[PDB]
RNA sequence: CGGAGCCAGCGAGUCUAACCUUGGCCGAGAGGUCUUGGUAAUCUUGUGAAACUCCGUCGUGCUGGGGAUAGAGCAUUGUAAU
């Protein structure tokens, strides 16, 4: 791969990992599933941050949020309790050991594993409160693909912090297991659940 | 033939250039050897007054060395006082 | 005398000035190697200013890096951003500038916090 | 480390001092279940017993449960000084005393 | 290309230092090792309770070849923790001064560290032999 | 302690001029903190 | 499970009591001839595409 | 008690494909802090493969 | 919890007084001693703050979370600390 040897080296693992096309230590985003088509505008991660934590200011236009990676989206809504409010390398390194998680649960690619749990836990309908005259009755809107993921991310995320709270098991590991059960639907994990509980609501209330 | 470092103060930028520009062309004219105006960081003195205010104060600093006999920078600190 | 750029680098009251001599190909932070960056997490990313180019660009340049303010993930972005300044202003002011233009498309294609400063300051929290 | 494996030899819990002890938490943790013992003093006791303190209470000899009582009857003879202990400098007798468990 | 302080991490550093002077056991250590927590803003003595003062003894010779002097105050800064005051939130708390004083007594006992007239504790010529010495061998560690 | 004119109430008891908070805005254009912001 | 595919094409408002839900013109993906009016919950700009499930269904205001 | 909780370390983490800190208490035999130098014991065996290594979880695989 | 790494900025500082204190020794510490620097972008100060990063101890058990309450002494400011 043509090394060039500097005088301060820099080391042949980091030359070997970025030389060649891996896009992570270990992943890449060349290998990223994408399967609704409402969802491949607003997942869109092809720019290889081989960290994934940035400074990002996506939070000023509601266009840009969806151009937030959705590994570091992802990572940001871990950032949600009150005991973690400010730590996102912390769930920088949460994010590294869960995707060698589902490495070792034999996923080949995490990061699709990642995408199927956004594209398959995402609640494509749901309901409102309208006014409805006193008895006010609930009726199913059609929420939008950029909801879609932040609701998908945020009963992920809701479903993680509830898992890995008052249990031995890691935060890294029940994320997996999450990540894993709800890349393909399996109602074992949580966002799955309570997709179909917002998708029956909708159903029955439209 | 005494070295004395001149240390001054204000707190208007107009007349501090013009009492440090004075003190140039005239030590310029009949040739004293000296380091120009160094030009220390206006320090900001401020008060938050009782929502909240803010009161401020920007003060200037220059400072100026001169090579100069006693009558000359005798001559220059009496006149330069304004 | 060897020919030197002297470019700052800064982020978040966190100044890395960098002085990109021509030597043997050796990178200092504070005196420090690039390989021991203070978070192992933040590491790959001083890194990429480095390989987002290539690693034949940096056996003609010793690198310096000295630093002053900031706090953990502002240093890194504050080294990383003047290692990328320093790598394309001495491929500017010595080199010619098309190798300048390369290694600018390749910082701004990727990442323009590396060539460009940024502005997420605390405000003025309003009286 | 070694996973040393044992075959019994433990006992579920113990009795030091008139009072139960667990023999299954470290030996730190294990003697603060007994009253006028914190975590600091069952650990410099131990440490002047030169007592693995890593090792549970379930794997200690009641030798070593000798060697913390003798150091429970005589803490300021084994270089444990006066500011350790809880009674410092008493009314009644002048002396410094730590008060036991059951003797309070 | 010199074998330095400079080139190797600060806990591998510390560690393999710190497993020299425990094999050569060539300084002066103290009798309350087993009795003194490092600071008041602690809870627990070290858990290293027979070598904690040779990992202390590697933090303050490498903070030492590192920068031009130290001070006792200065490493009691260095030190600092966050310490609970109960009911009151975490403060920073300063460690204590003589386990400073028992580790420059030590490391310039052997000949390592030495006051300067600046009133400081600066590295030793012998001092900075000796550790860019061991960092070369820590660097040898890594082959 | 106001030492000016007996005036306790709001002293400003900081650097020990102690004019009250009613006074002192009497006499804030002789010292210099002024409205800029 | 018909997963109706959906292309918004024309915006309407914004509608609901509270003011969150979007009246949206929808040109239906798989067959262009359906043109429906849908109620989203969420923000959406113009040429987004929508996951519907019935493209039968059309509601005509909202309180 | 040492021969009949050792080896059904030996027995269940080659079956496992996934060994980690909280993937190995779960066996319900042991504690969570011996369980980790039990982790170490394997990885000097070589029945563990390390991936990652952490202060608080380390992942590992089977041989 | 036990170690290690050690990242800022706004301020503020003594005269006809005891301010900010660097350093060195003693003390488990609290603190004490001896000085020294700074009327200040100079010394305190690079205020080596905390959160943070890493590695070990813990193993979900009102637990090694919590620290309320209470006992014992030891020091500091204050005439006087109940």
């Amino acid at each position: 791969f043509t090394p060039v040897v500097l005088a301060t080296p820099i080391p042949e693992e980091v030359q070997q990992a970025q030389t060649e096309i891996k896009l992570f230590n270990k992943w890449s985003f060349e290998e990223v599933e994408v399967k609704d088509a409402s969802l491949v505008d607003y997942v869109q991660v092809r720019q290889p941050i081989f960290v994934a934590h940035t400074a990002g200011r996506y939070a000023n236009k509601r266009f840009r949020k969806a151009q937030c990676p959705i590994i570091e989206r992802l990572t940001n809504s871990l950032m949600m309790n009150g005991r973690n409010n400010g730590k996102k390398l912390k769930a920088v390194r949460i994010i590294k050991h869960t995707l060698d998680i589902i490495n070792v649960l034999t996923d080949q690619n995490p990061i699709q594993v990642v995408v199927d749990a956004i594209t398959n836990t995402g609640p494509r309908e749901d309901t409102t409160r309208v006014g409805g005259g006193g008895a006010a009755r609930r009726q199913a809107v059609d929420v939008s693909p950029l909801r879609r993921v932040n609701q998908a991310i945020a009963l992920l995320t809701i479903g993680a912090r509830e898992a890995a709270f008052r249990n031995i098991k890691t935060i890294a590991e029940t994320l997996a297991e999450e990540l894993i059960n709800a890349a393909k639907g399996s109602s074992t994990s949580y966002a799955i659940k309570k997709k179909d509980e917002l998708e029956r609501v909708a159903k029955s209330n439209r | 033939i005494i070295k004395i470092r001149i240390t001054l103060t204000s707190t208007k930028v107009k007349q501090l250039e013009n009492v440090s520009s004075n003190i140039v062309k005239n030590a310029e004219q009949h040739n004293l050897v000296k380091k120009g105006p160094v030009r220390l960081p206006t320090k900001v003195l401020k008060i938050s007054t009782r929502t909240w205010e803010t009161y401020e104060m920007r003060i200037h600093k220059r400072y100026i060395d001169l090579e100069a006999p006693v009558q000359i920078v005798k001559r220059i600190t009496q006149i330069t006082i304004e | 005398a060897v020919p030197s750029v002297q470019t700052f680098g800064k982020k978040k009251s966190a100044t890395a000035v960098a002085h990109v001599k021509a030597g043997k190909g050796l990178i200092k932070v504070n005196g420090s190697p690039i390989t021991l960056v203070e978070p192992e997490i933040l590491r790959f990313k001083v890194y990429e200013p480095l390989l987002l180019v290539g690693l034949d660009k940096f056996s003609n340049i010793d690198i310096r890096v000295r630093v002053t303010g900031g706090g953990h993930v502002s240093q890194v972005y504050a080294i990383r951003q003047a290692i990328a300044k320093g790598l394309v202003a001495y491929h500017q002011k010595y080199v010619d500038e098309q190798s300048k233009n390369e290694l600018k498309k390749a910082f701004t294609s990727y990442d323009r916090t590396l060539l460009i400063a940024d502005s997420r300051r605390p405000e003025p929290k309003k009286f | 480390s070694l996973v040393v494996q044992e075959q019994g030899s433990f006992q579920h819990i113990l009795r030091l001092l008139n009072t139960n002890v667990d023999g299954n938490i470290k030996i730190v943790y294990a003697l603060t279940t007994i009253k006028g013992v914190g975590r600091r003093y069952s650990n410099l006791v131990c440490k002047k017993a030169d007592v693995d303190l890593h090792k549970r209470a379930g794997e200690l000899t009641q030798e070593e449960l000798e060697r913390i009582v003798q150091i429970m009857q005589n803490p300021t003879h084994y270089k444990i000084p006066a500011w350790f202990l809880n009674r410092q400098n008493d009314i009644t007798d002048g002396k410094d005393y730590h008060t036991l468990a059951n003797n309070v | 290309p010199g074998v330095s302080v400079r080139d190797v991490a600060a806990q591998d550093f510390i560690n393999a230092y710190a497993s020299f002077l425990q094999r050569q056991g060539k300084l002066e250590v103290p009798g309350y090792v087993d009795i003194v927590k490092t600071s008041s803003g602690n809870e627990m003595p070290p858990q290293d309770a027979e070598g904690w003062f040779y990992k202390r003894a590697a933090s303050v010779a490498r903070h030492i070849y590192m920068r031009k002097q130290v001070g006792v105050g200065k490493l009691n800064k260095l030190y600092g923790g966050a310490k609970s005051r109960g009911v009151r939130p975490y403060k920073h708390i300063d460690a204590s001064g003589s386990i400073n004083r028992k580790v420059l007594q030590a490391l310039e006992k052997i000949g390592i560290v030495e006051i300067s007239p600046k009133g400081g504790r600066r590295i030793s010529e012998n001092g900075q032999r000796d550790l860019d010495r061991i960092a070369a061998q820590t660097l040898e560690e890594d082959e | 302690q106001c030492r000016v004119c007996s005036s306790h109430t709001g002293l400003i008891r900081k650097y020990g001029l102690n004019i009250c908070r009613q006074c002192f805005r009497e006499k804030a254009n002789d010292i210099g903190f002024n409205k800029f912001r | 499970t018909p997963v109706t595919l959906a292309k918004v094409i024309k915006v309407l408002g914004r509608t609901g009591s509270r003011g969150g839900v979007t009246q949206v013109r929808v040109e239906f993906l798989e067959d262009t001839s359906r043109t429906i009016v849908r109620n989203v919950k969420g923000p959406v700009r113009e040429n987004d595409i929508l996951v519907l499930m019935e493209s039968e269904r059309e509601a005509r205001r909202l309180r | 008690l040492d021969q009949e909780k050792y080896d059904r370390i030996l027995k269940e983490v080659p079956t496992y494909r996934y060994v980690s800190v909280s993937v190995l208490v779960d066996r319900l035999k042991i504690g969570g802090s011996l369980a980790r130098i039990a982790l170490r014991h394997l990885e000097k065996e070589g029945i563990i493969k390390p991936i990652s290594k952490h202060s608080k979880q380390a992942i590992y695989t089977r041989a």
